[PDB]
RNA sequence: GUACCCAUAUCCGCAGCAGGUCUCCAAGGUGAACAGCCUCUGGCAUGUUGGAACAAUGUAGGUAAGGGAAGUCGGCAAGC
RNA sequence: AGGCGGCCGCCCCCUCGCCCGUCACGCACCGCACGUUCGUGGGGAACCUGGCGCUAAACCAUUCGUAGACGACCUGCUUCUGGGUCGGGGUUUCGUACGUAGCAGAGCAGCUCCCUCGCUGCGAUCUAUUGAAAGUCAGCCCUCGACACAAGGGUUUGUC
């Protein structure tokens, strides 16, 4: 889904600056990745192999 | 191979969404043939005048939106269809629907 | 979720950023609170209790 | 001479063709009204097909923040 | 874009595995071509025997929506952390349901213990019950609450 932040805003030179900015911001579910295979590859002068 | 019979509270409102005004009423019989289809497994279904006062009570386009309904299922005799079980849907009326659940009926 | 290939800085990666607030309303319709618990200190009782 | 149709199916148009053809009877409500809308007496199965989904384009209908004719040969169409 | 080659220790054996000399024969098919080759050539269907083994997967059907003109794409299916239908909550949308009571209510009409807001009847609305009622996934979330369902079918597919 996608929510918003309020968020401070710490670059200098411009309106921005000191100021809260609100902004659209996704969030992405990443459960943790479990390792099965190992490939690998060979350089071939037409790829990978 | 029995003659059981159950009560349900079929959902026309959420089982038709996005079914225009002429076809809303015919729809919902269809429905309710697959869903007692579904339910016992015969592909017979023979549903009852009352049912159908129960659904055409309030015009094509205003289906009312749950209805209470009672499957039995019996079977067939003399030189009967290939389909020896039919469900003769019939409707039994009820003023609230809330805590209202399957029940199997003797 | 992929790496990068170009390594840029341009004042726009690597800025420490200030969270401060996250907003969790009602997303299916119009959000109106924040939590359950703030949610049922503004409305009080109801027929539920 | 005396049946029957007298018509979006008995007439004419090559046809059960959105075409054309002369008449009398006409109720209740709202309403000035034989206007428009909903009913009764009386007819009908939606007009030579049904089932499933709601893609582009189309044919009819309705909207749209701010500007209000700046588009276009022309306020054409639509809307007040 | 790899499969033959090299070393070590044995094995059934061979000292004619090759050039020089002697001997005698094997088809000498009597003039004739496509003959001798890397071939135990490439792949396809079967026949009988030895050993080692293998015991499935797609497509339809059904469901699903993250997809769809039709095809096509991503998905679920077990009897226990499986799916489905109702129900229950959470969220939301509109705005306070029917009934009940009122010494709220513009007022009006009737009755008599002659009534110190007297009662009754009609009466747009209003108040309390009432952030009430109603819908809420069909393309929202959780549910081990109640029911039934589950290996149930059809078509096809092998590499000397
Ligand atoms: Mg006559
Ligand atoms: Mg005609
Ligand atoms: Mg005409
Ligand atoms: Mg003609
Ligand atoms: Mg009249
Ligand atoms: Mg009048
Ligand atoms: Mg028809
Ligand atoms: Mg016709
Ligand atoms: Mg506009
Ligand atoms: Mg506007
Ligand atoms: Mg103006
Ligand atoms: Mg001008
Ligand atoms: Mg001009
Ligand atoms: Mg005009
Ligand atoms: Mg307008
Ligand atoms: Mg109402």
């Amino acid at each position: 889904g996608m929510t918003h932040i309020v968020r401070e805003v710490d670059r200098p030179g411009s309106k921005v600056n000191k100021k809260e900015v609100v902004e659209a911001v996704t969030i992405v579910e990443t459960p943790p990745m479990v390792v099965v295979g190992i490939v690998g590859y060979v350089e071939t002068p037409r790829g990978l192999r | 191979n029995e003659v059981v019979t159950r009560e349900y509270t079929i959902n026309i409102h959420k089982r038709i969404h996005g079914v225009g005004f002429k076809k809303r009423a015919p729809r919902a019989l269809k429905e309710i043939r697959k869903f007692a289809m579904k339910e016992m497994g015969t592909p017979d279904v023979r549903i009852d005048t009352r049912l159908n006062k129960a659904v055409w009570a309030k015009g094509i386009r205003n289906v009312p939106y749950r209805i209470r309904v009672r499957l039995s299922r019996k079977r067939n005799e003399d030189e009967d269809s290939p389909n020896k079980l039919y469900t003769l849907v019939t409707y039994v009326p009820v003023t609230t629907f809330k805590n209202l659940q399957t029940v199997n009926v003797d | 979720l992929r790496k990068s290939l170009l390594v840029q800085t341009k004042r726009r990666a690597l800025e420490k950023i200030d969270l401060k607030f996250i907003d969790t309303t009602s997303k299916f319709g119009h959000g109106r609170f924040q939590t359950m618990e703030e949610k049922k200190a503004f409305m009080g009782p109801l027929k539920k209790d």
